[PDB]
RNA sequence: CUAGAGUACGGUAGAGGGUGGUGGAAUUUCCUGUGUAGCGGUGAAAUGCGUAGAUAUAGGAAGGAACACCAGUGGCGAAGGCGACCACCUGGACUGAUACUGACACUGAGGUGCGAAAGCGUGGGGAGCAAACAGGAUUAGAUACCCUGGUAGUCCACGCCGUAAACGAUGUCGACUAGCCGUUGGGAUCCUUGAGAUCUUAGUGGCGCAGCUAACGCGAUAAGUCGACCGCCUGGGGAGU
């Protein structure tokens, strides 16, 4: 199957990091997490665990083709941008980089002060 | 947005946009809920360090 | 003196009823996003700074001005 | 804590003409009983030109840099989680490592004639089979484990 | 008689009220496609959720409340309070010119009103948050902090209750007393290009001389110098019982 001029998402909490590979359909072609790349716990929420599996991802995209990247990142926790410096390093053009964040105008309230 | 060329400078095109911008503080400010009067003491707090910063570099000023 | 001659763009002129429809002098006013300045950047005398936020707010209704960079 | 510390040298070795066997006697001698260490020195020395036909000064040379390590960890403390840090060896303290890791390796050799349990240990570094080769890659994959601690909260 | 007080006339500024209407971002539940092994959480874990296809990701639908940026020692209101946009009714303040009424004023025991939030009654409505509660963890012990869930409530209409660190810990009203730097709104004068200038009222801030104060500290928005009326205090517990 070939596909061509895929877009990545990058979503960054602040234990863990999740890089899904799609299309312009938004369809899944490969997703990798911090977690499946076995670090669990502390080692979990570091930004060089955010590499780890951003190249895994980059692997199982090569089975489509996709020589073209468009890449949306998404959360506040840490390897916000590592991650984009471990994509073109499996050799992808990367065309635009974009800012996407859920930011409510009002919302709903959030929970309380911890102690 | 950040479109692009080597690929250093077009990450700080983006690292530094993002923060002229802002929505980075803002995210860190959505996770405990802070009752209006502590956030009347913010109000207060930092219209002191602004109002004693004016007079302060007077000092410096001299 | 760039926020000091912005405070003439409203004063020097008798353009004191600013309207909604000359968005080419709103889009002077709106960052990059879509969010709105502050008035220690312009310098924007305080008087048209108030009635600069409701033609920011009537043309973004009539979307005429976007809000995010999502739509 | 105030900058102190100079340098003392030692460099003799006449009967052979070395420098680094010099230091290295240095680990061996117990007590001040240099005569005695200068000896078993030799006395495993002249075993390795007795077993390789090659001048025993470049198995020793060999020898140290299959034991030598790259990168090892530190663990300091942020007060109030127990960190490890993988920090670069500095170059000059990369040869003492070695040194000091091959002699109490060859103490519990369990041998006999004890110049042959420091001739054993010179033989297996320079291929690689030696206990001190197998404690020093296992300090290497140390490292890795840890090297989601490099540069945060390091 | 017109200096207090009130009226008539222009003119600005405002999250001041009440009654409807309409938005956009985000959260959740549900539907559908792709896709496949964990997600979530924490000093670290566990309870929990997962191939009976989760998280992610795209499309759609429904519903509820709050109103980023502007936003500020900034405004308005008698005080509590009041921030989306528009219509709809509706109160008061500022500022200028000018005529009129000719002391019509001040305070106020009793009495009358408006009273945050939690709570109470009948009816709606149920997104998130969350006492009571349940489980995990920590712990000699942990009902607690921390974690996963979760009900009354918070929301609306009508009625009630009347207390708060209801705070400027300072009753309302009137008159005099060196200065300087800010700021809201409004007229002035002024050479005019001003990033103008100075003066004057109505607010709202930072320093400061006399003066007062046990001291700290206030100092034309007095705790300074003086008037008019009212409320209240008399060692600590016992007891605002
Ligand atoms: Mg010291
Ligand atoms: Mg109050
Ligand atoms: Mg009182």
């Amino acid at each position: 199957k070939t596909v061509v001029d895929g877009i990545a998402h990058i979503h960054a909490s602040f234990n863990n990091t999740i890089v899904t590979i799609t299309d312009r359909q938004g369809n899944a072609l490969s997703w990798a997490t911090s977690g499946g790349s076995g670090f669990r716990g502390s080692r979990k929420s570091t930004p060089f665990a955010a590499q780890v599996a951003a190249e895994r991802a980059g692997q199982a995209a090569l089975e489509y083709g996709l020589k073209n990247l468009d890449v949306n990142v998404k959360g506040p926790g840490p390897g916000r941008e590592s991650a984009v410096r471990a994509l073109n390093a499996c050799g992808y053009k990367i065309a635009s980089i974009t800012d996407v964040t859920p930011i409510p105008h009002n919302g709903c309230r959030p929970p309380k002060k911890r102690r | 947005k950040v479109k692009e060329e080597p690929f250093d400078v077009a990450l700080r095109r983006f690292k530094r946009s993002c923060e002229k911008a802002g929505a980075l503080a803002e995210v860190r400010s959505r996770e405990f809920y802070e009752k209006p009067t502590a956030e009347r003491k913010r109000k207060a707090a930092a219209a002191v360090k602004r109002h004693a910063k004016k007079v302060q570099r007077e000092q410096r000023r001299r | 003196f760039f926020r000091r001659r912005r405070f003439c763009r409203f004063t020097a002129e008798g353009v004191k009823e600013i309207d909604y429809k000359d968005l080419n002098t709103l889009k002077a006013y709106v960052s990059e996003t879509g969010k709105i300045v502050p008035s220690r950047i312009t310098g924007t005398k305080a008087k048209y700074q108030r009635q600069l936020a409701t033609a920011i707010k009537r043309a973004r209704y009539l979307a005429l001005l976007p809000y995010t960079d999502s739509h | 804590r105030r900058r102190v510390a100079a340098k003392r040298e030692v460099l003799a070795d006449p009967k052979y003409g070395s420098q680094i066997l010099a230091k290295f006697m240095n680990h061996v001698m117990e007590s001040g009983k240099k005569a005695v260490a200068e000896r078993i020195v030799y006395g495993a020395l002249d075993k390795v030109k007795e077993r390789g036909k090659a001048d025993p000064l470049e198995t020793f040379e060999k020898a140290l840099d299959a034991i030598a390590p790259l990168v090892e960890v530190k663990s300091r403390r942020v007060g109030g989680a127990t960190y490890q840090v993988p920090v670069e060896v500095r170059p000059s303290r990369r040869n003492a490592l070695a040194m000091r890791w091959l002699v109490d390796f060859a103490r519990k050799r369990g041998e006999k004639s004890m110049a042959l349990r420091l001739a054993g240990e010179l033989l297996d570094a320079a291929e690689g089979k030696g206990a001190a080769v197998k404690k020093r890659e296992d300090v290497h994959r140390m490292a890795e484990a840890n090297k989601a601690f490099s540069h945060y909260r390091f």
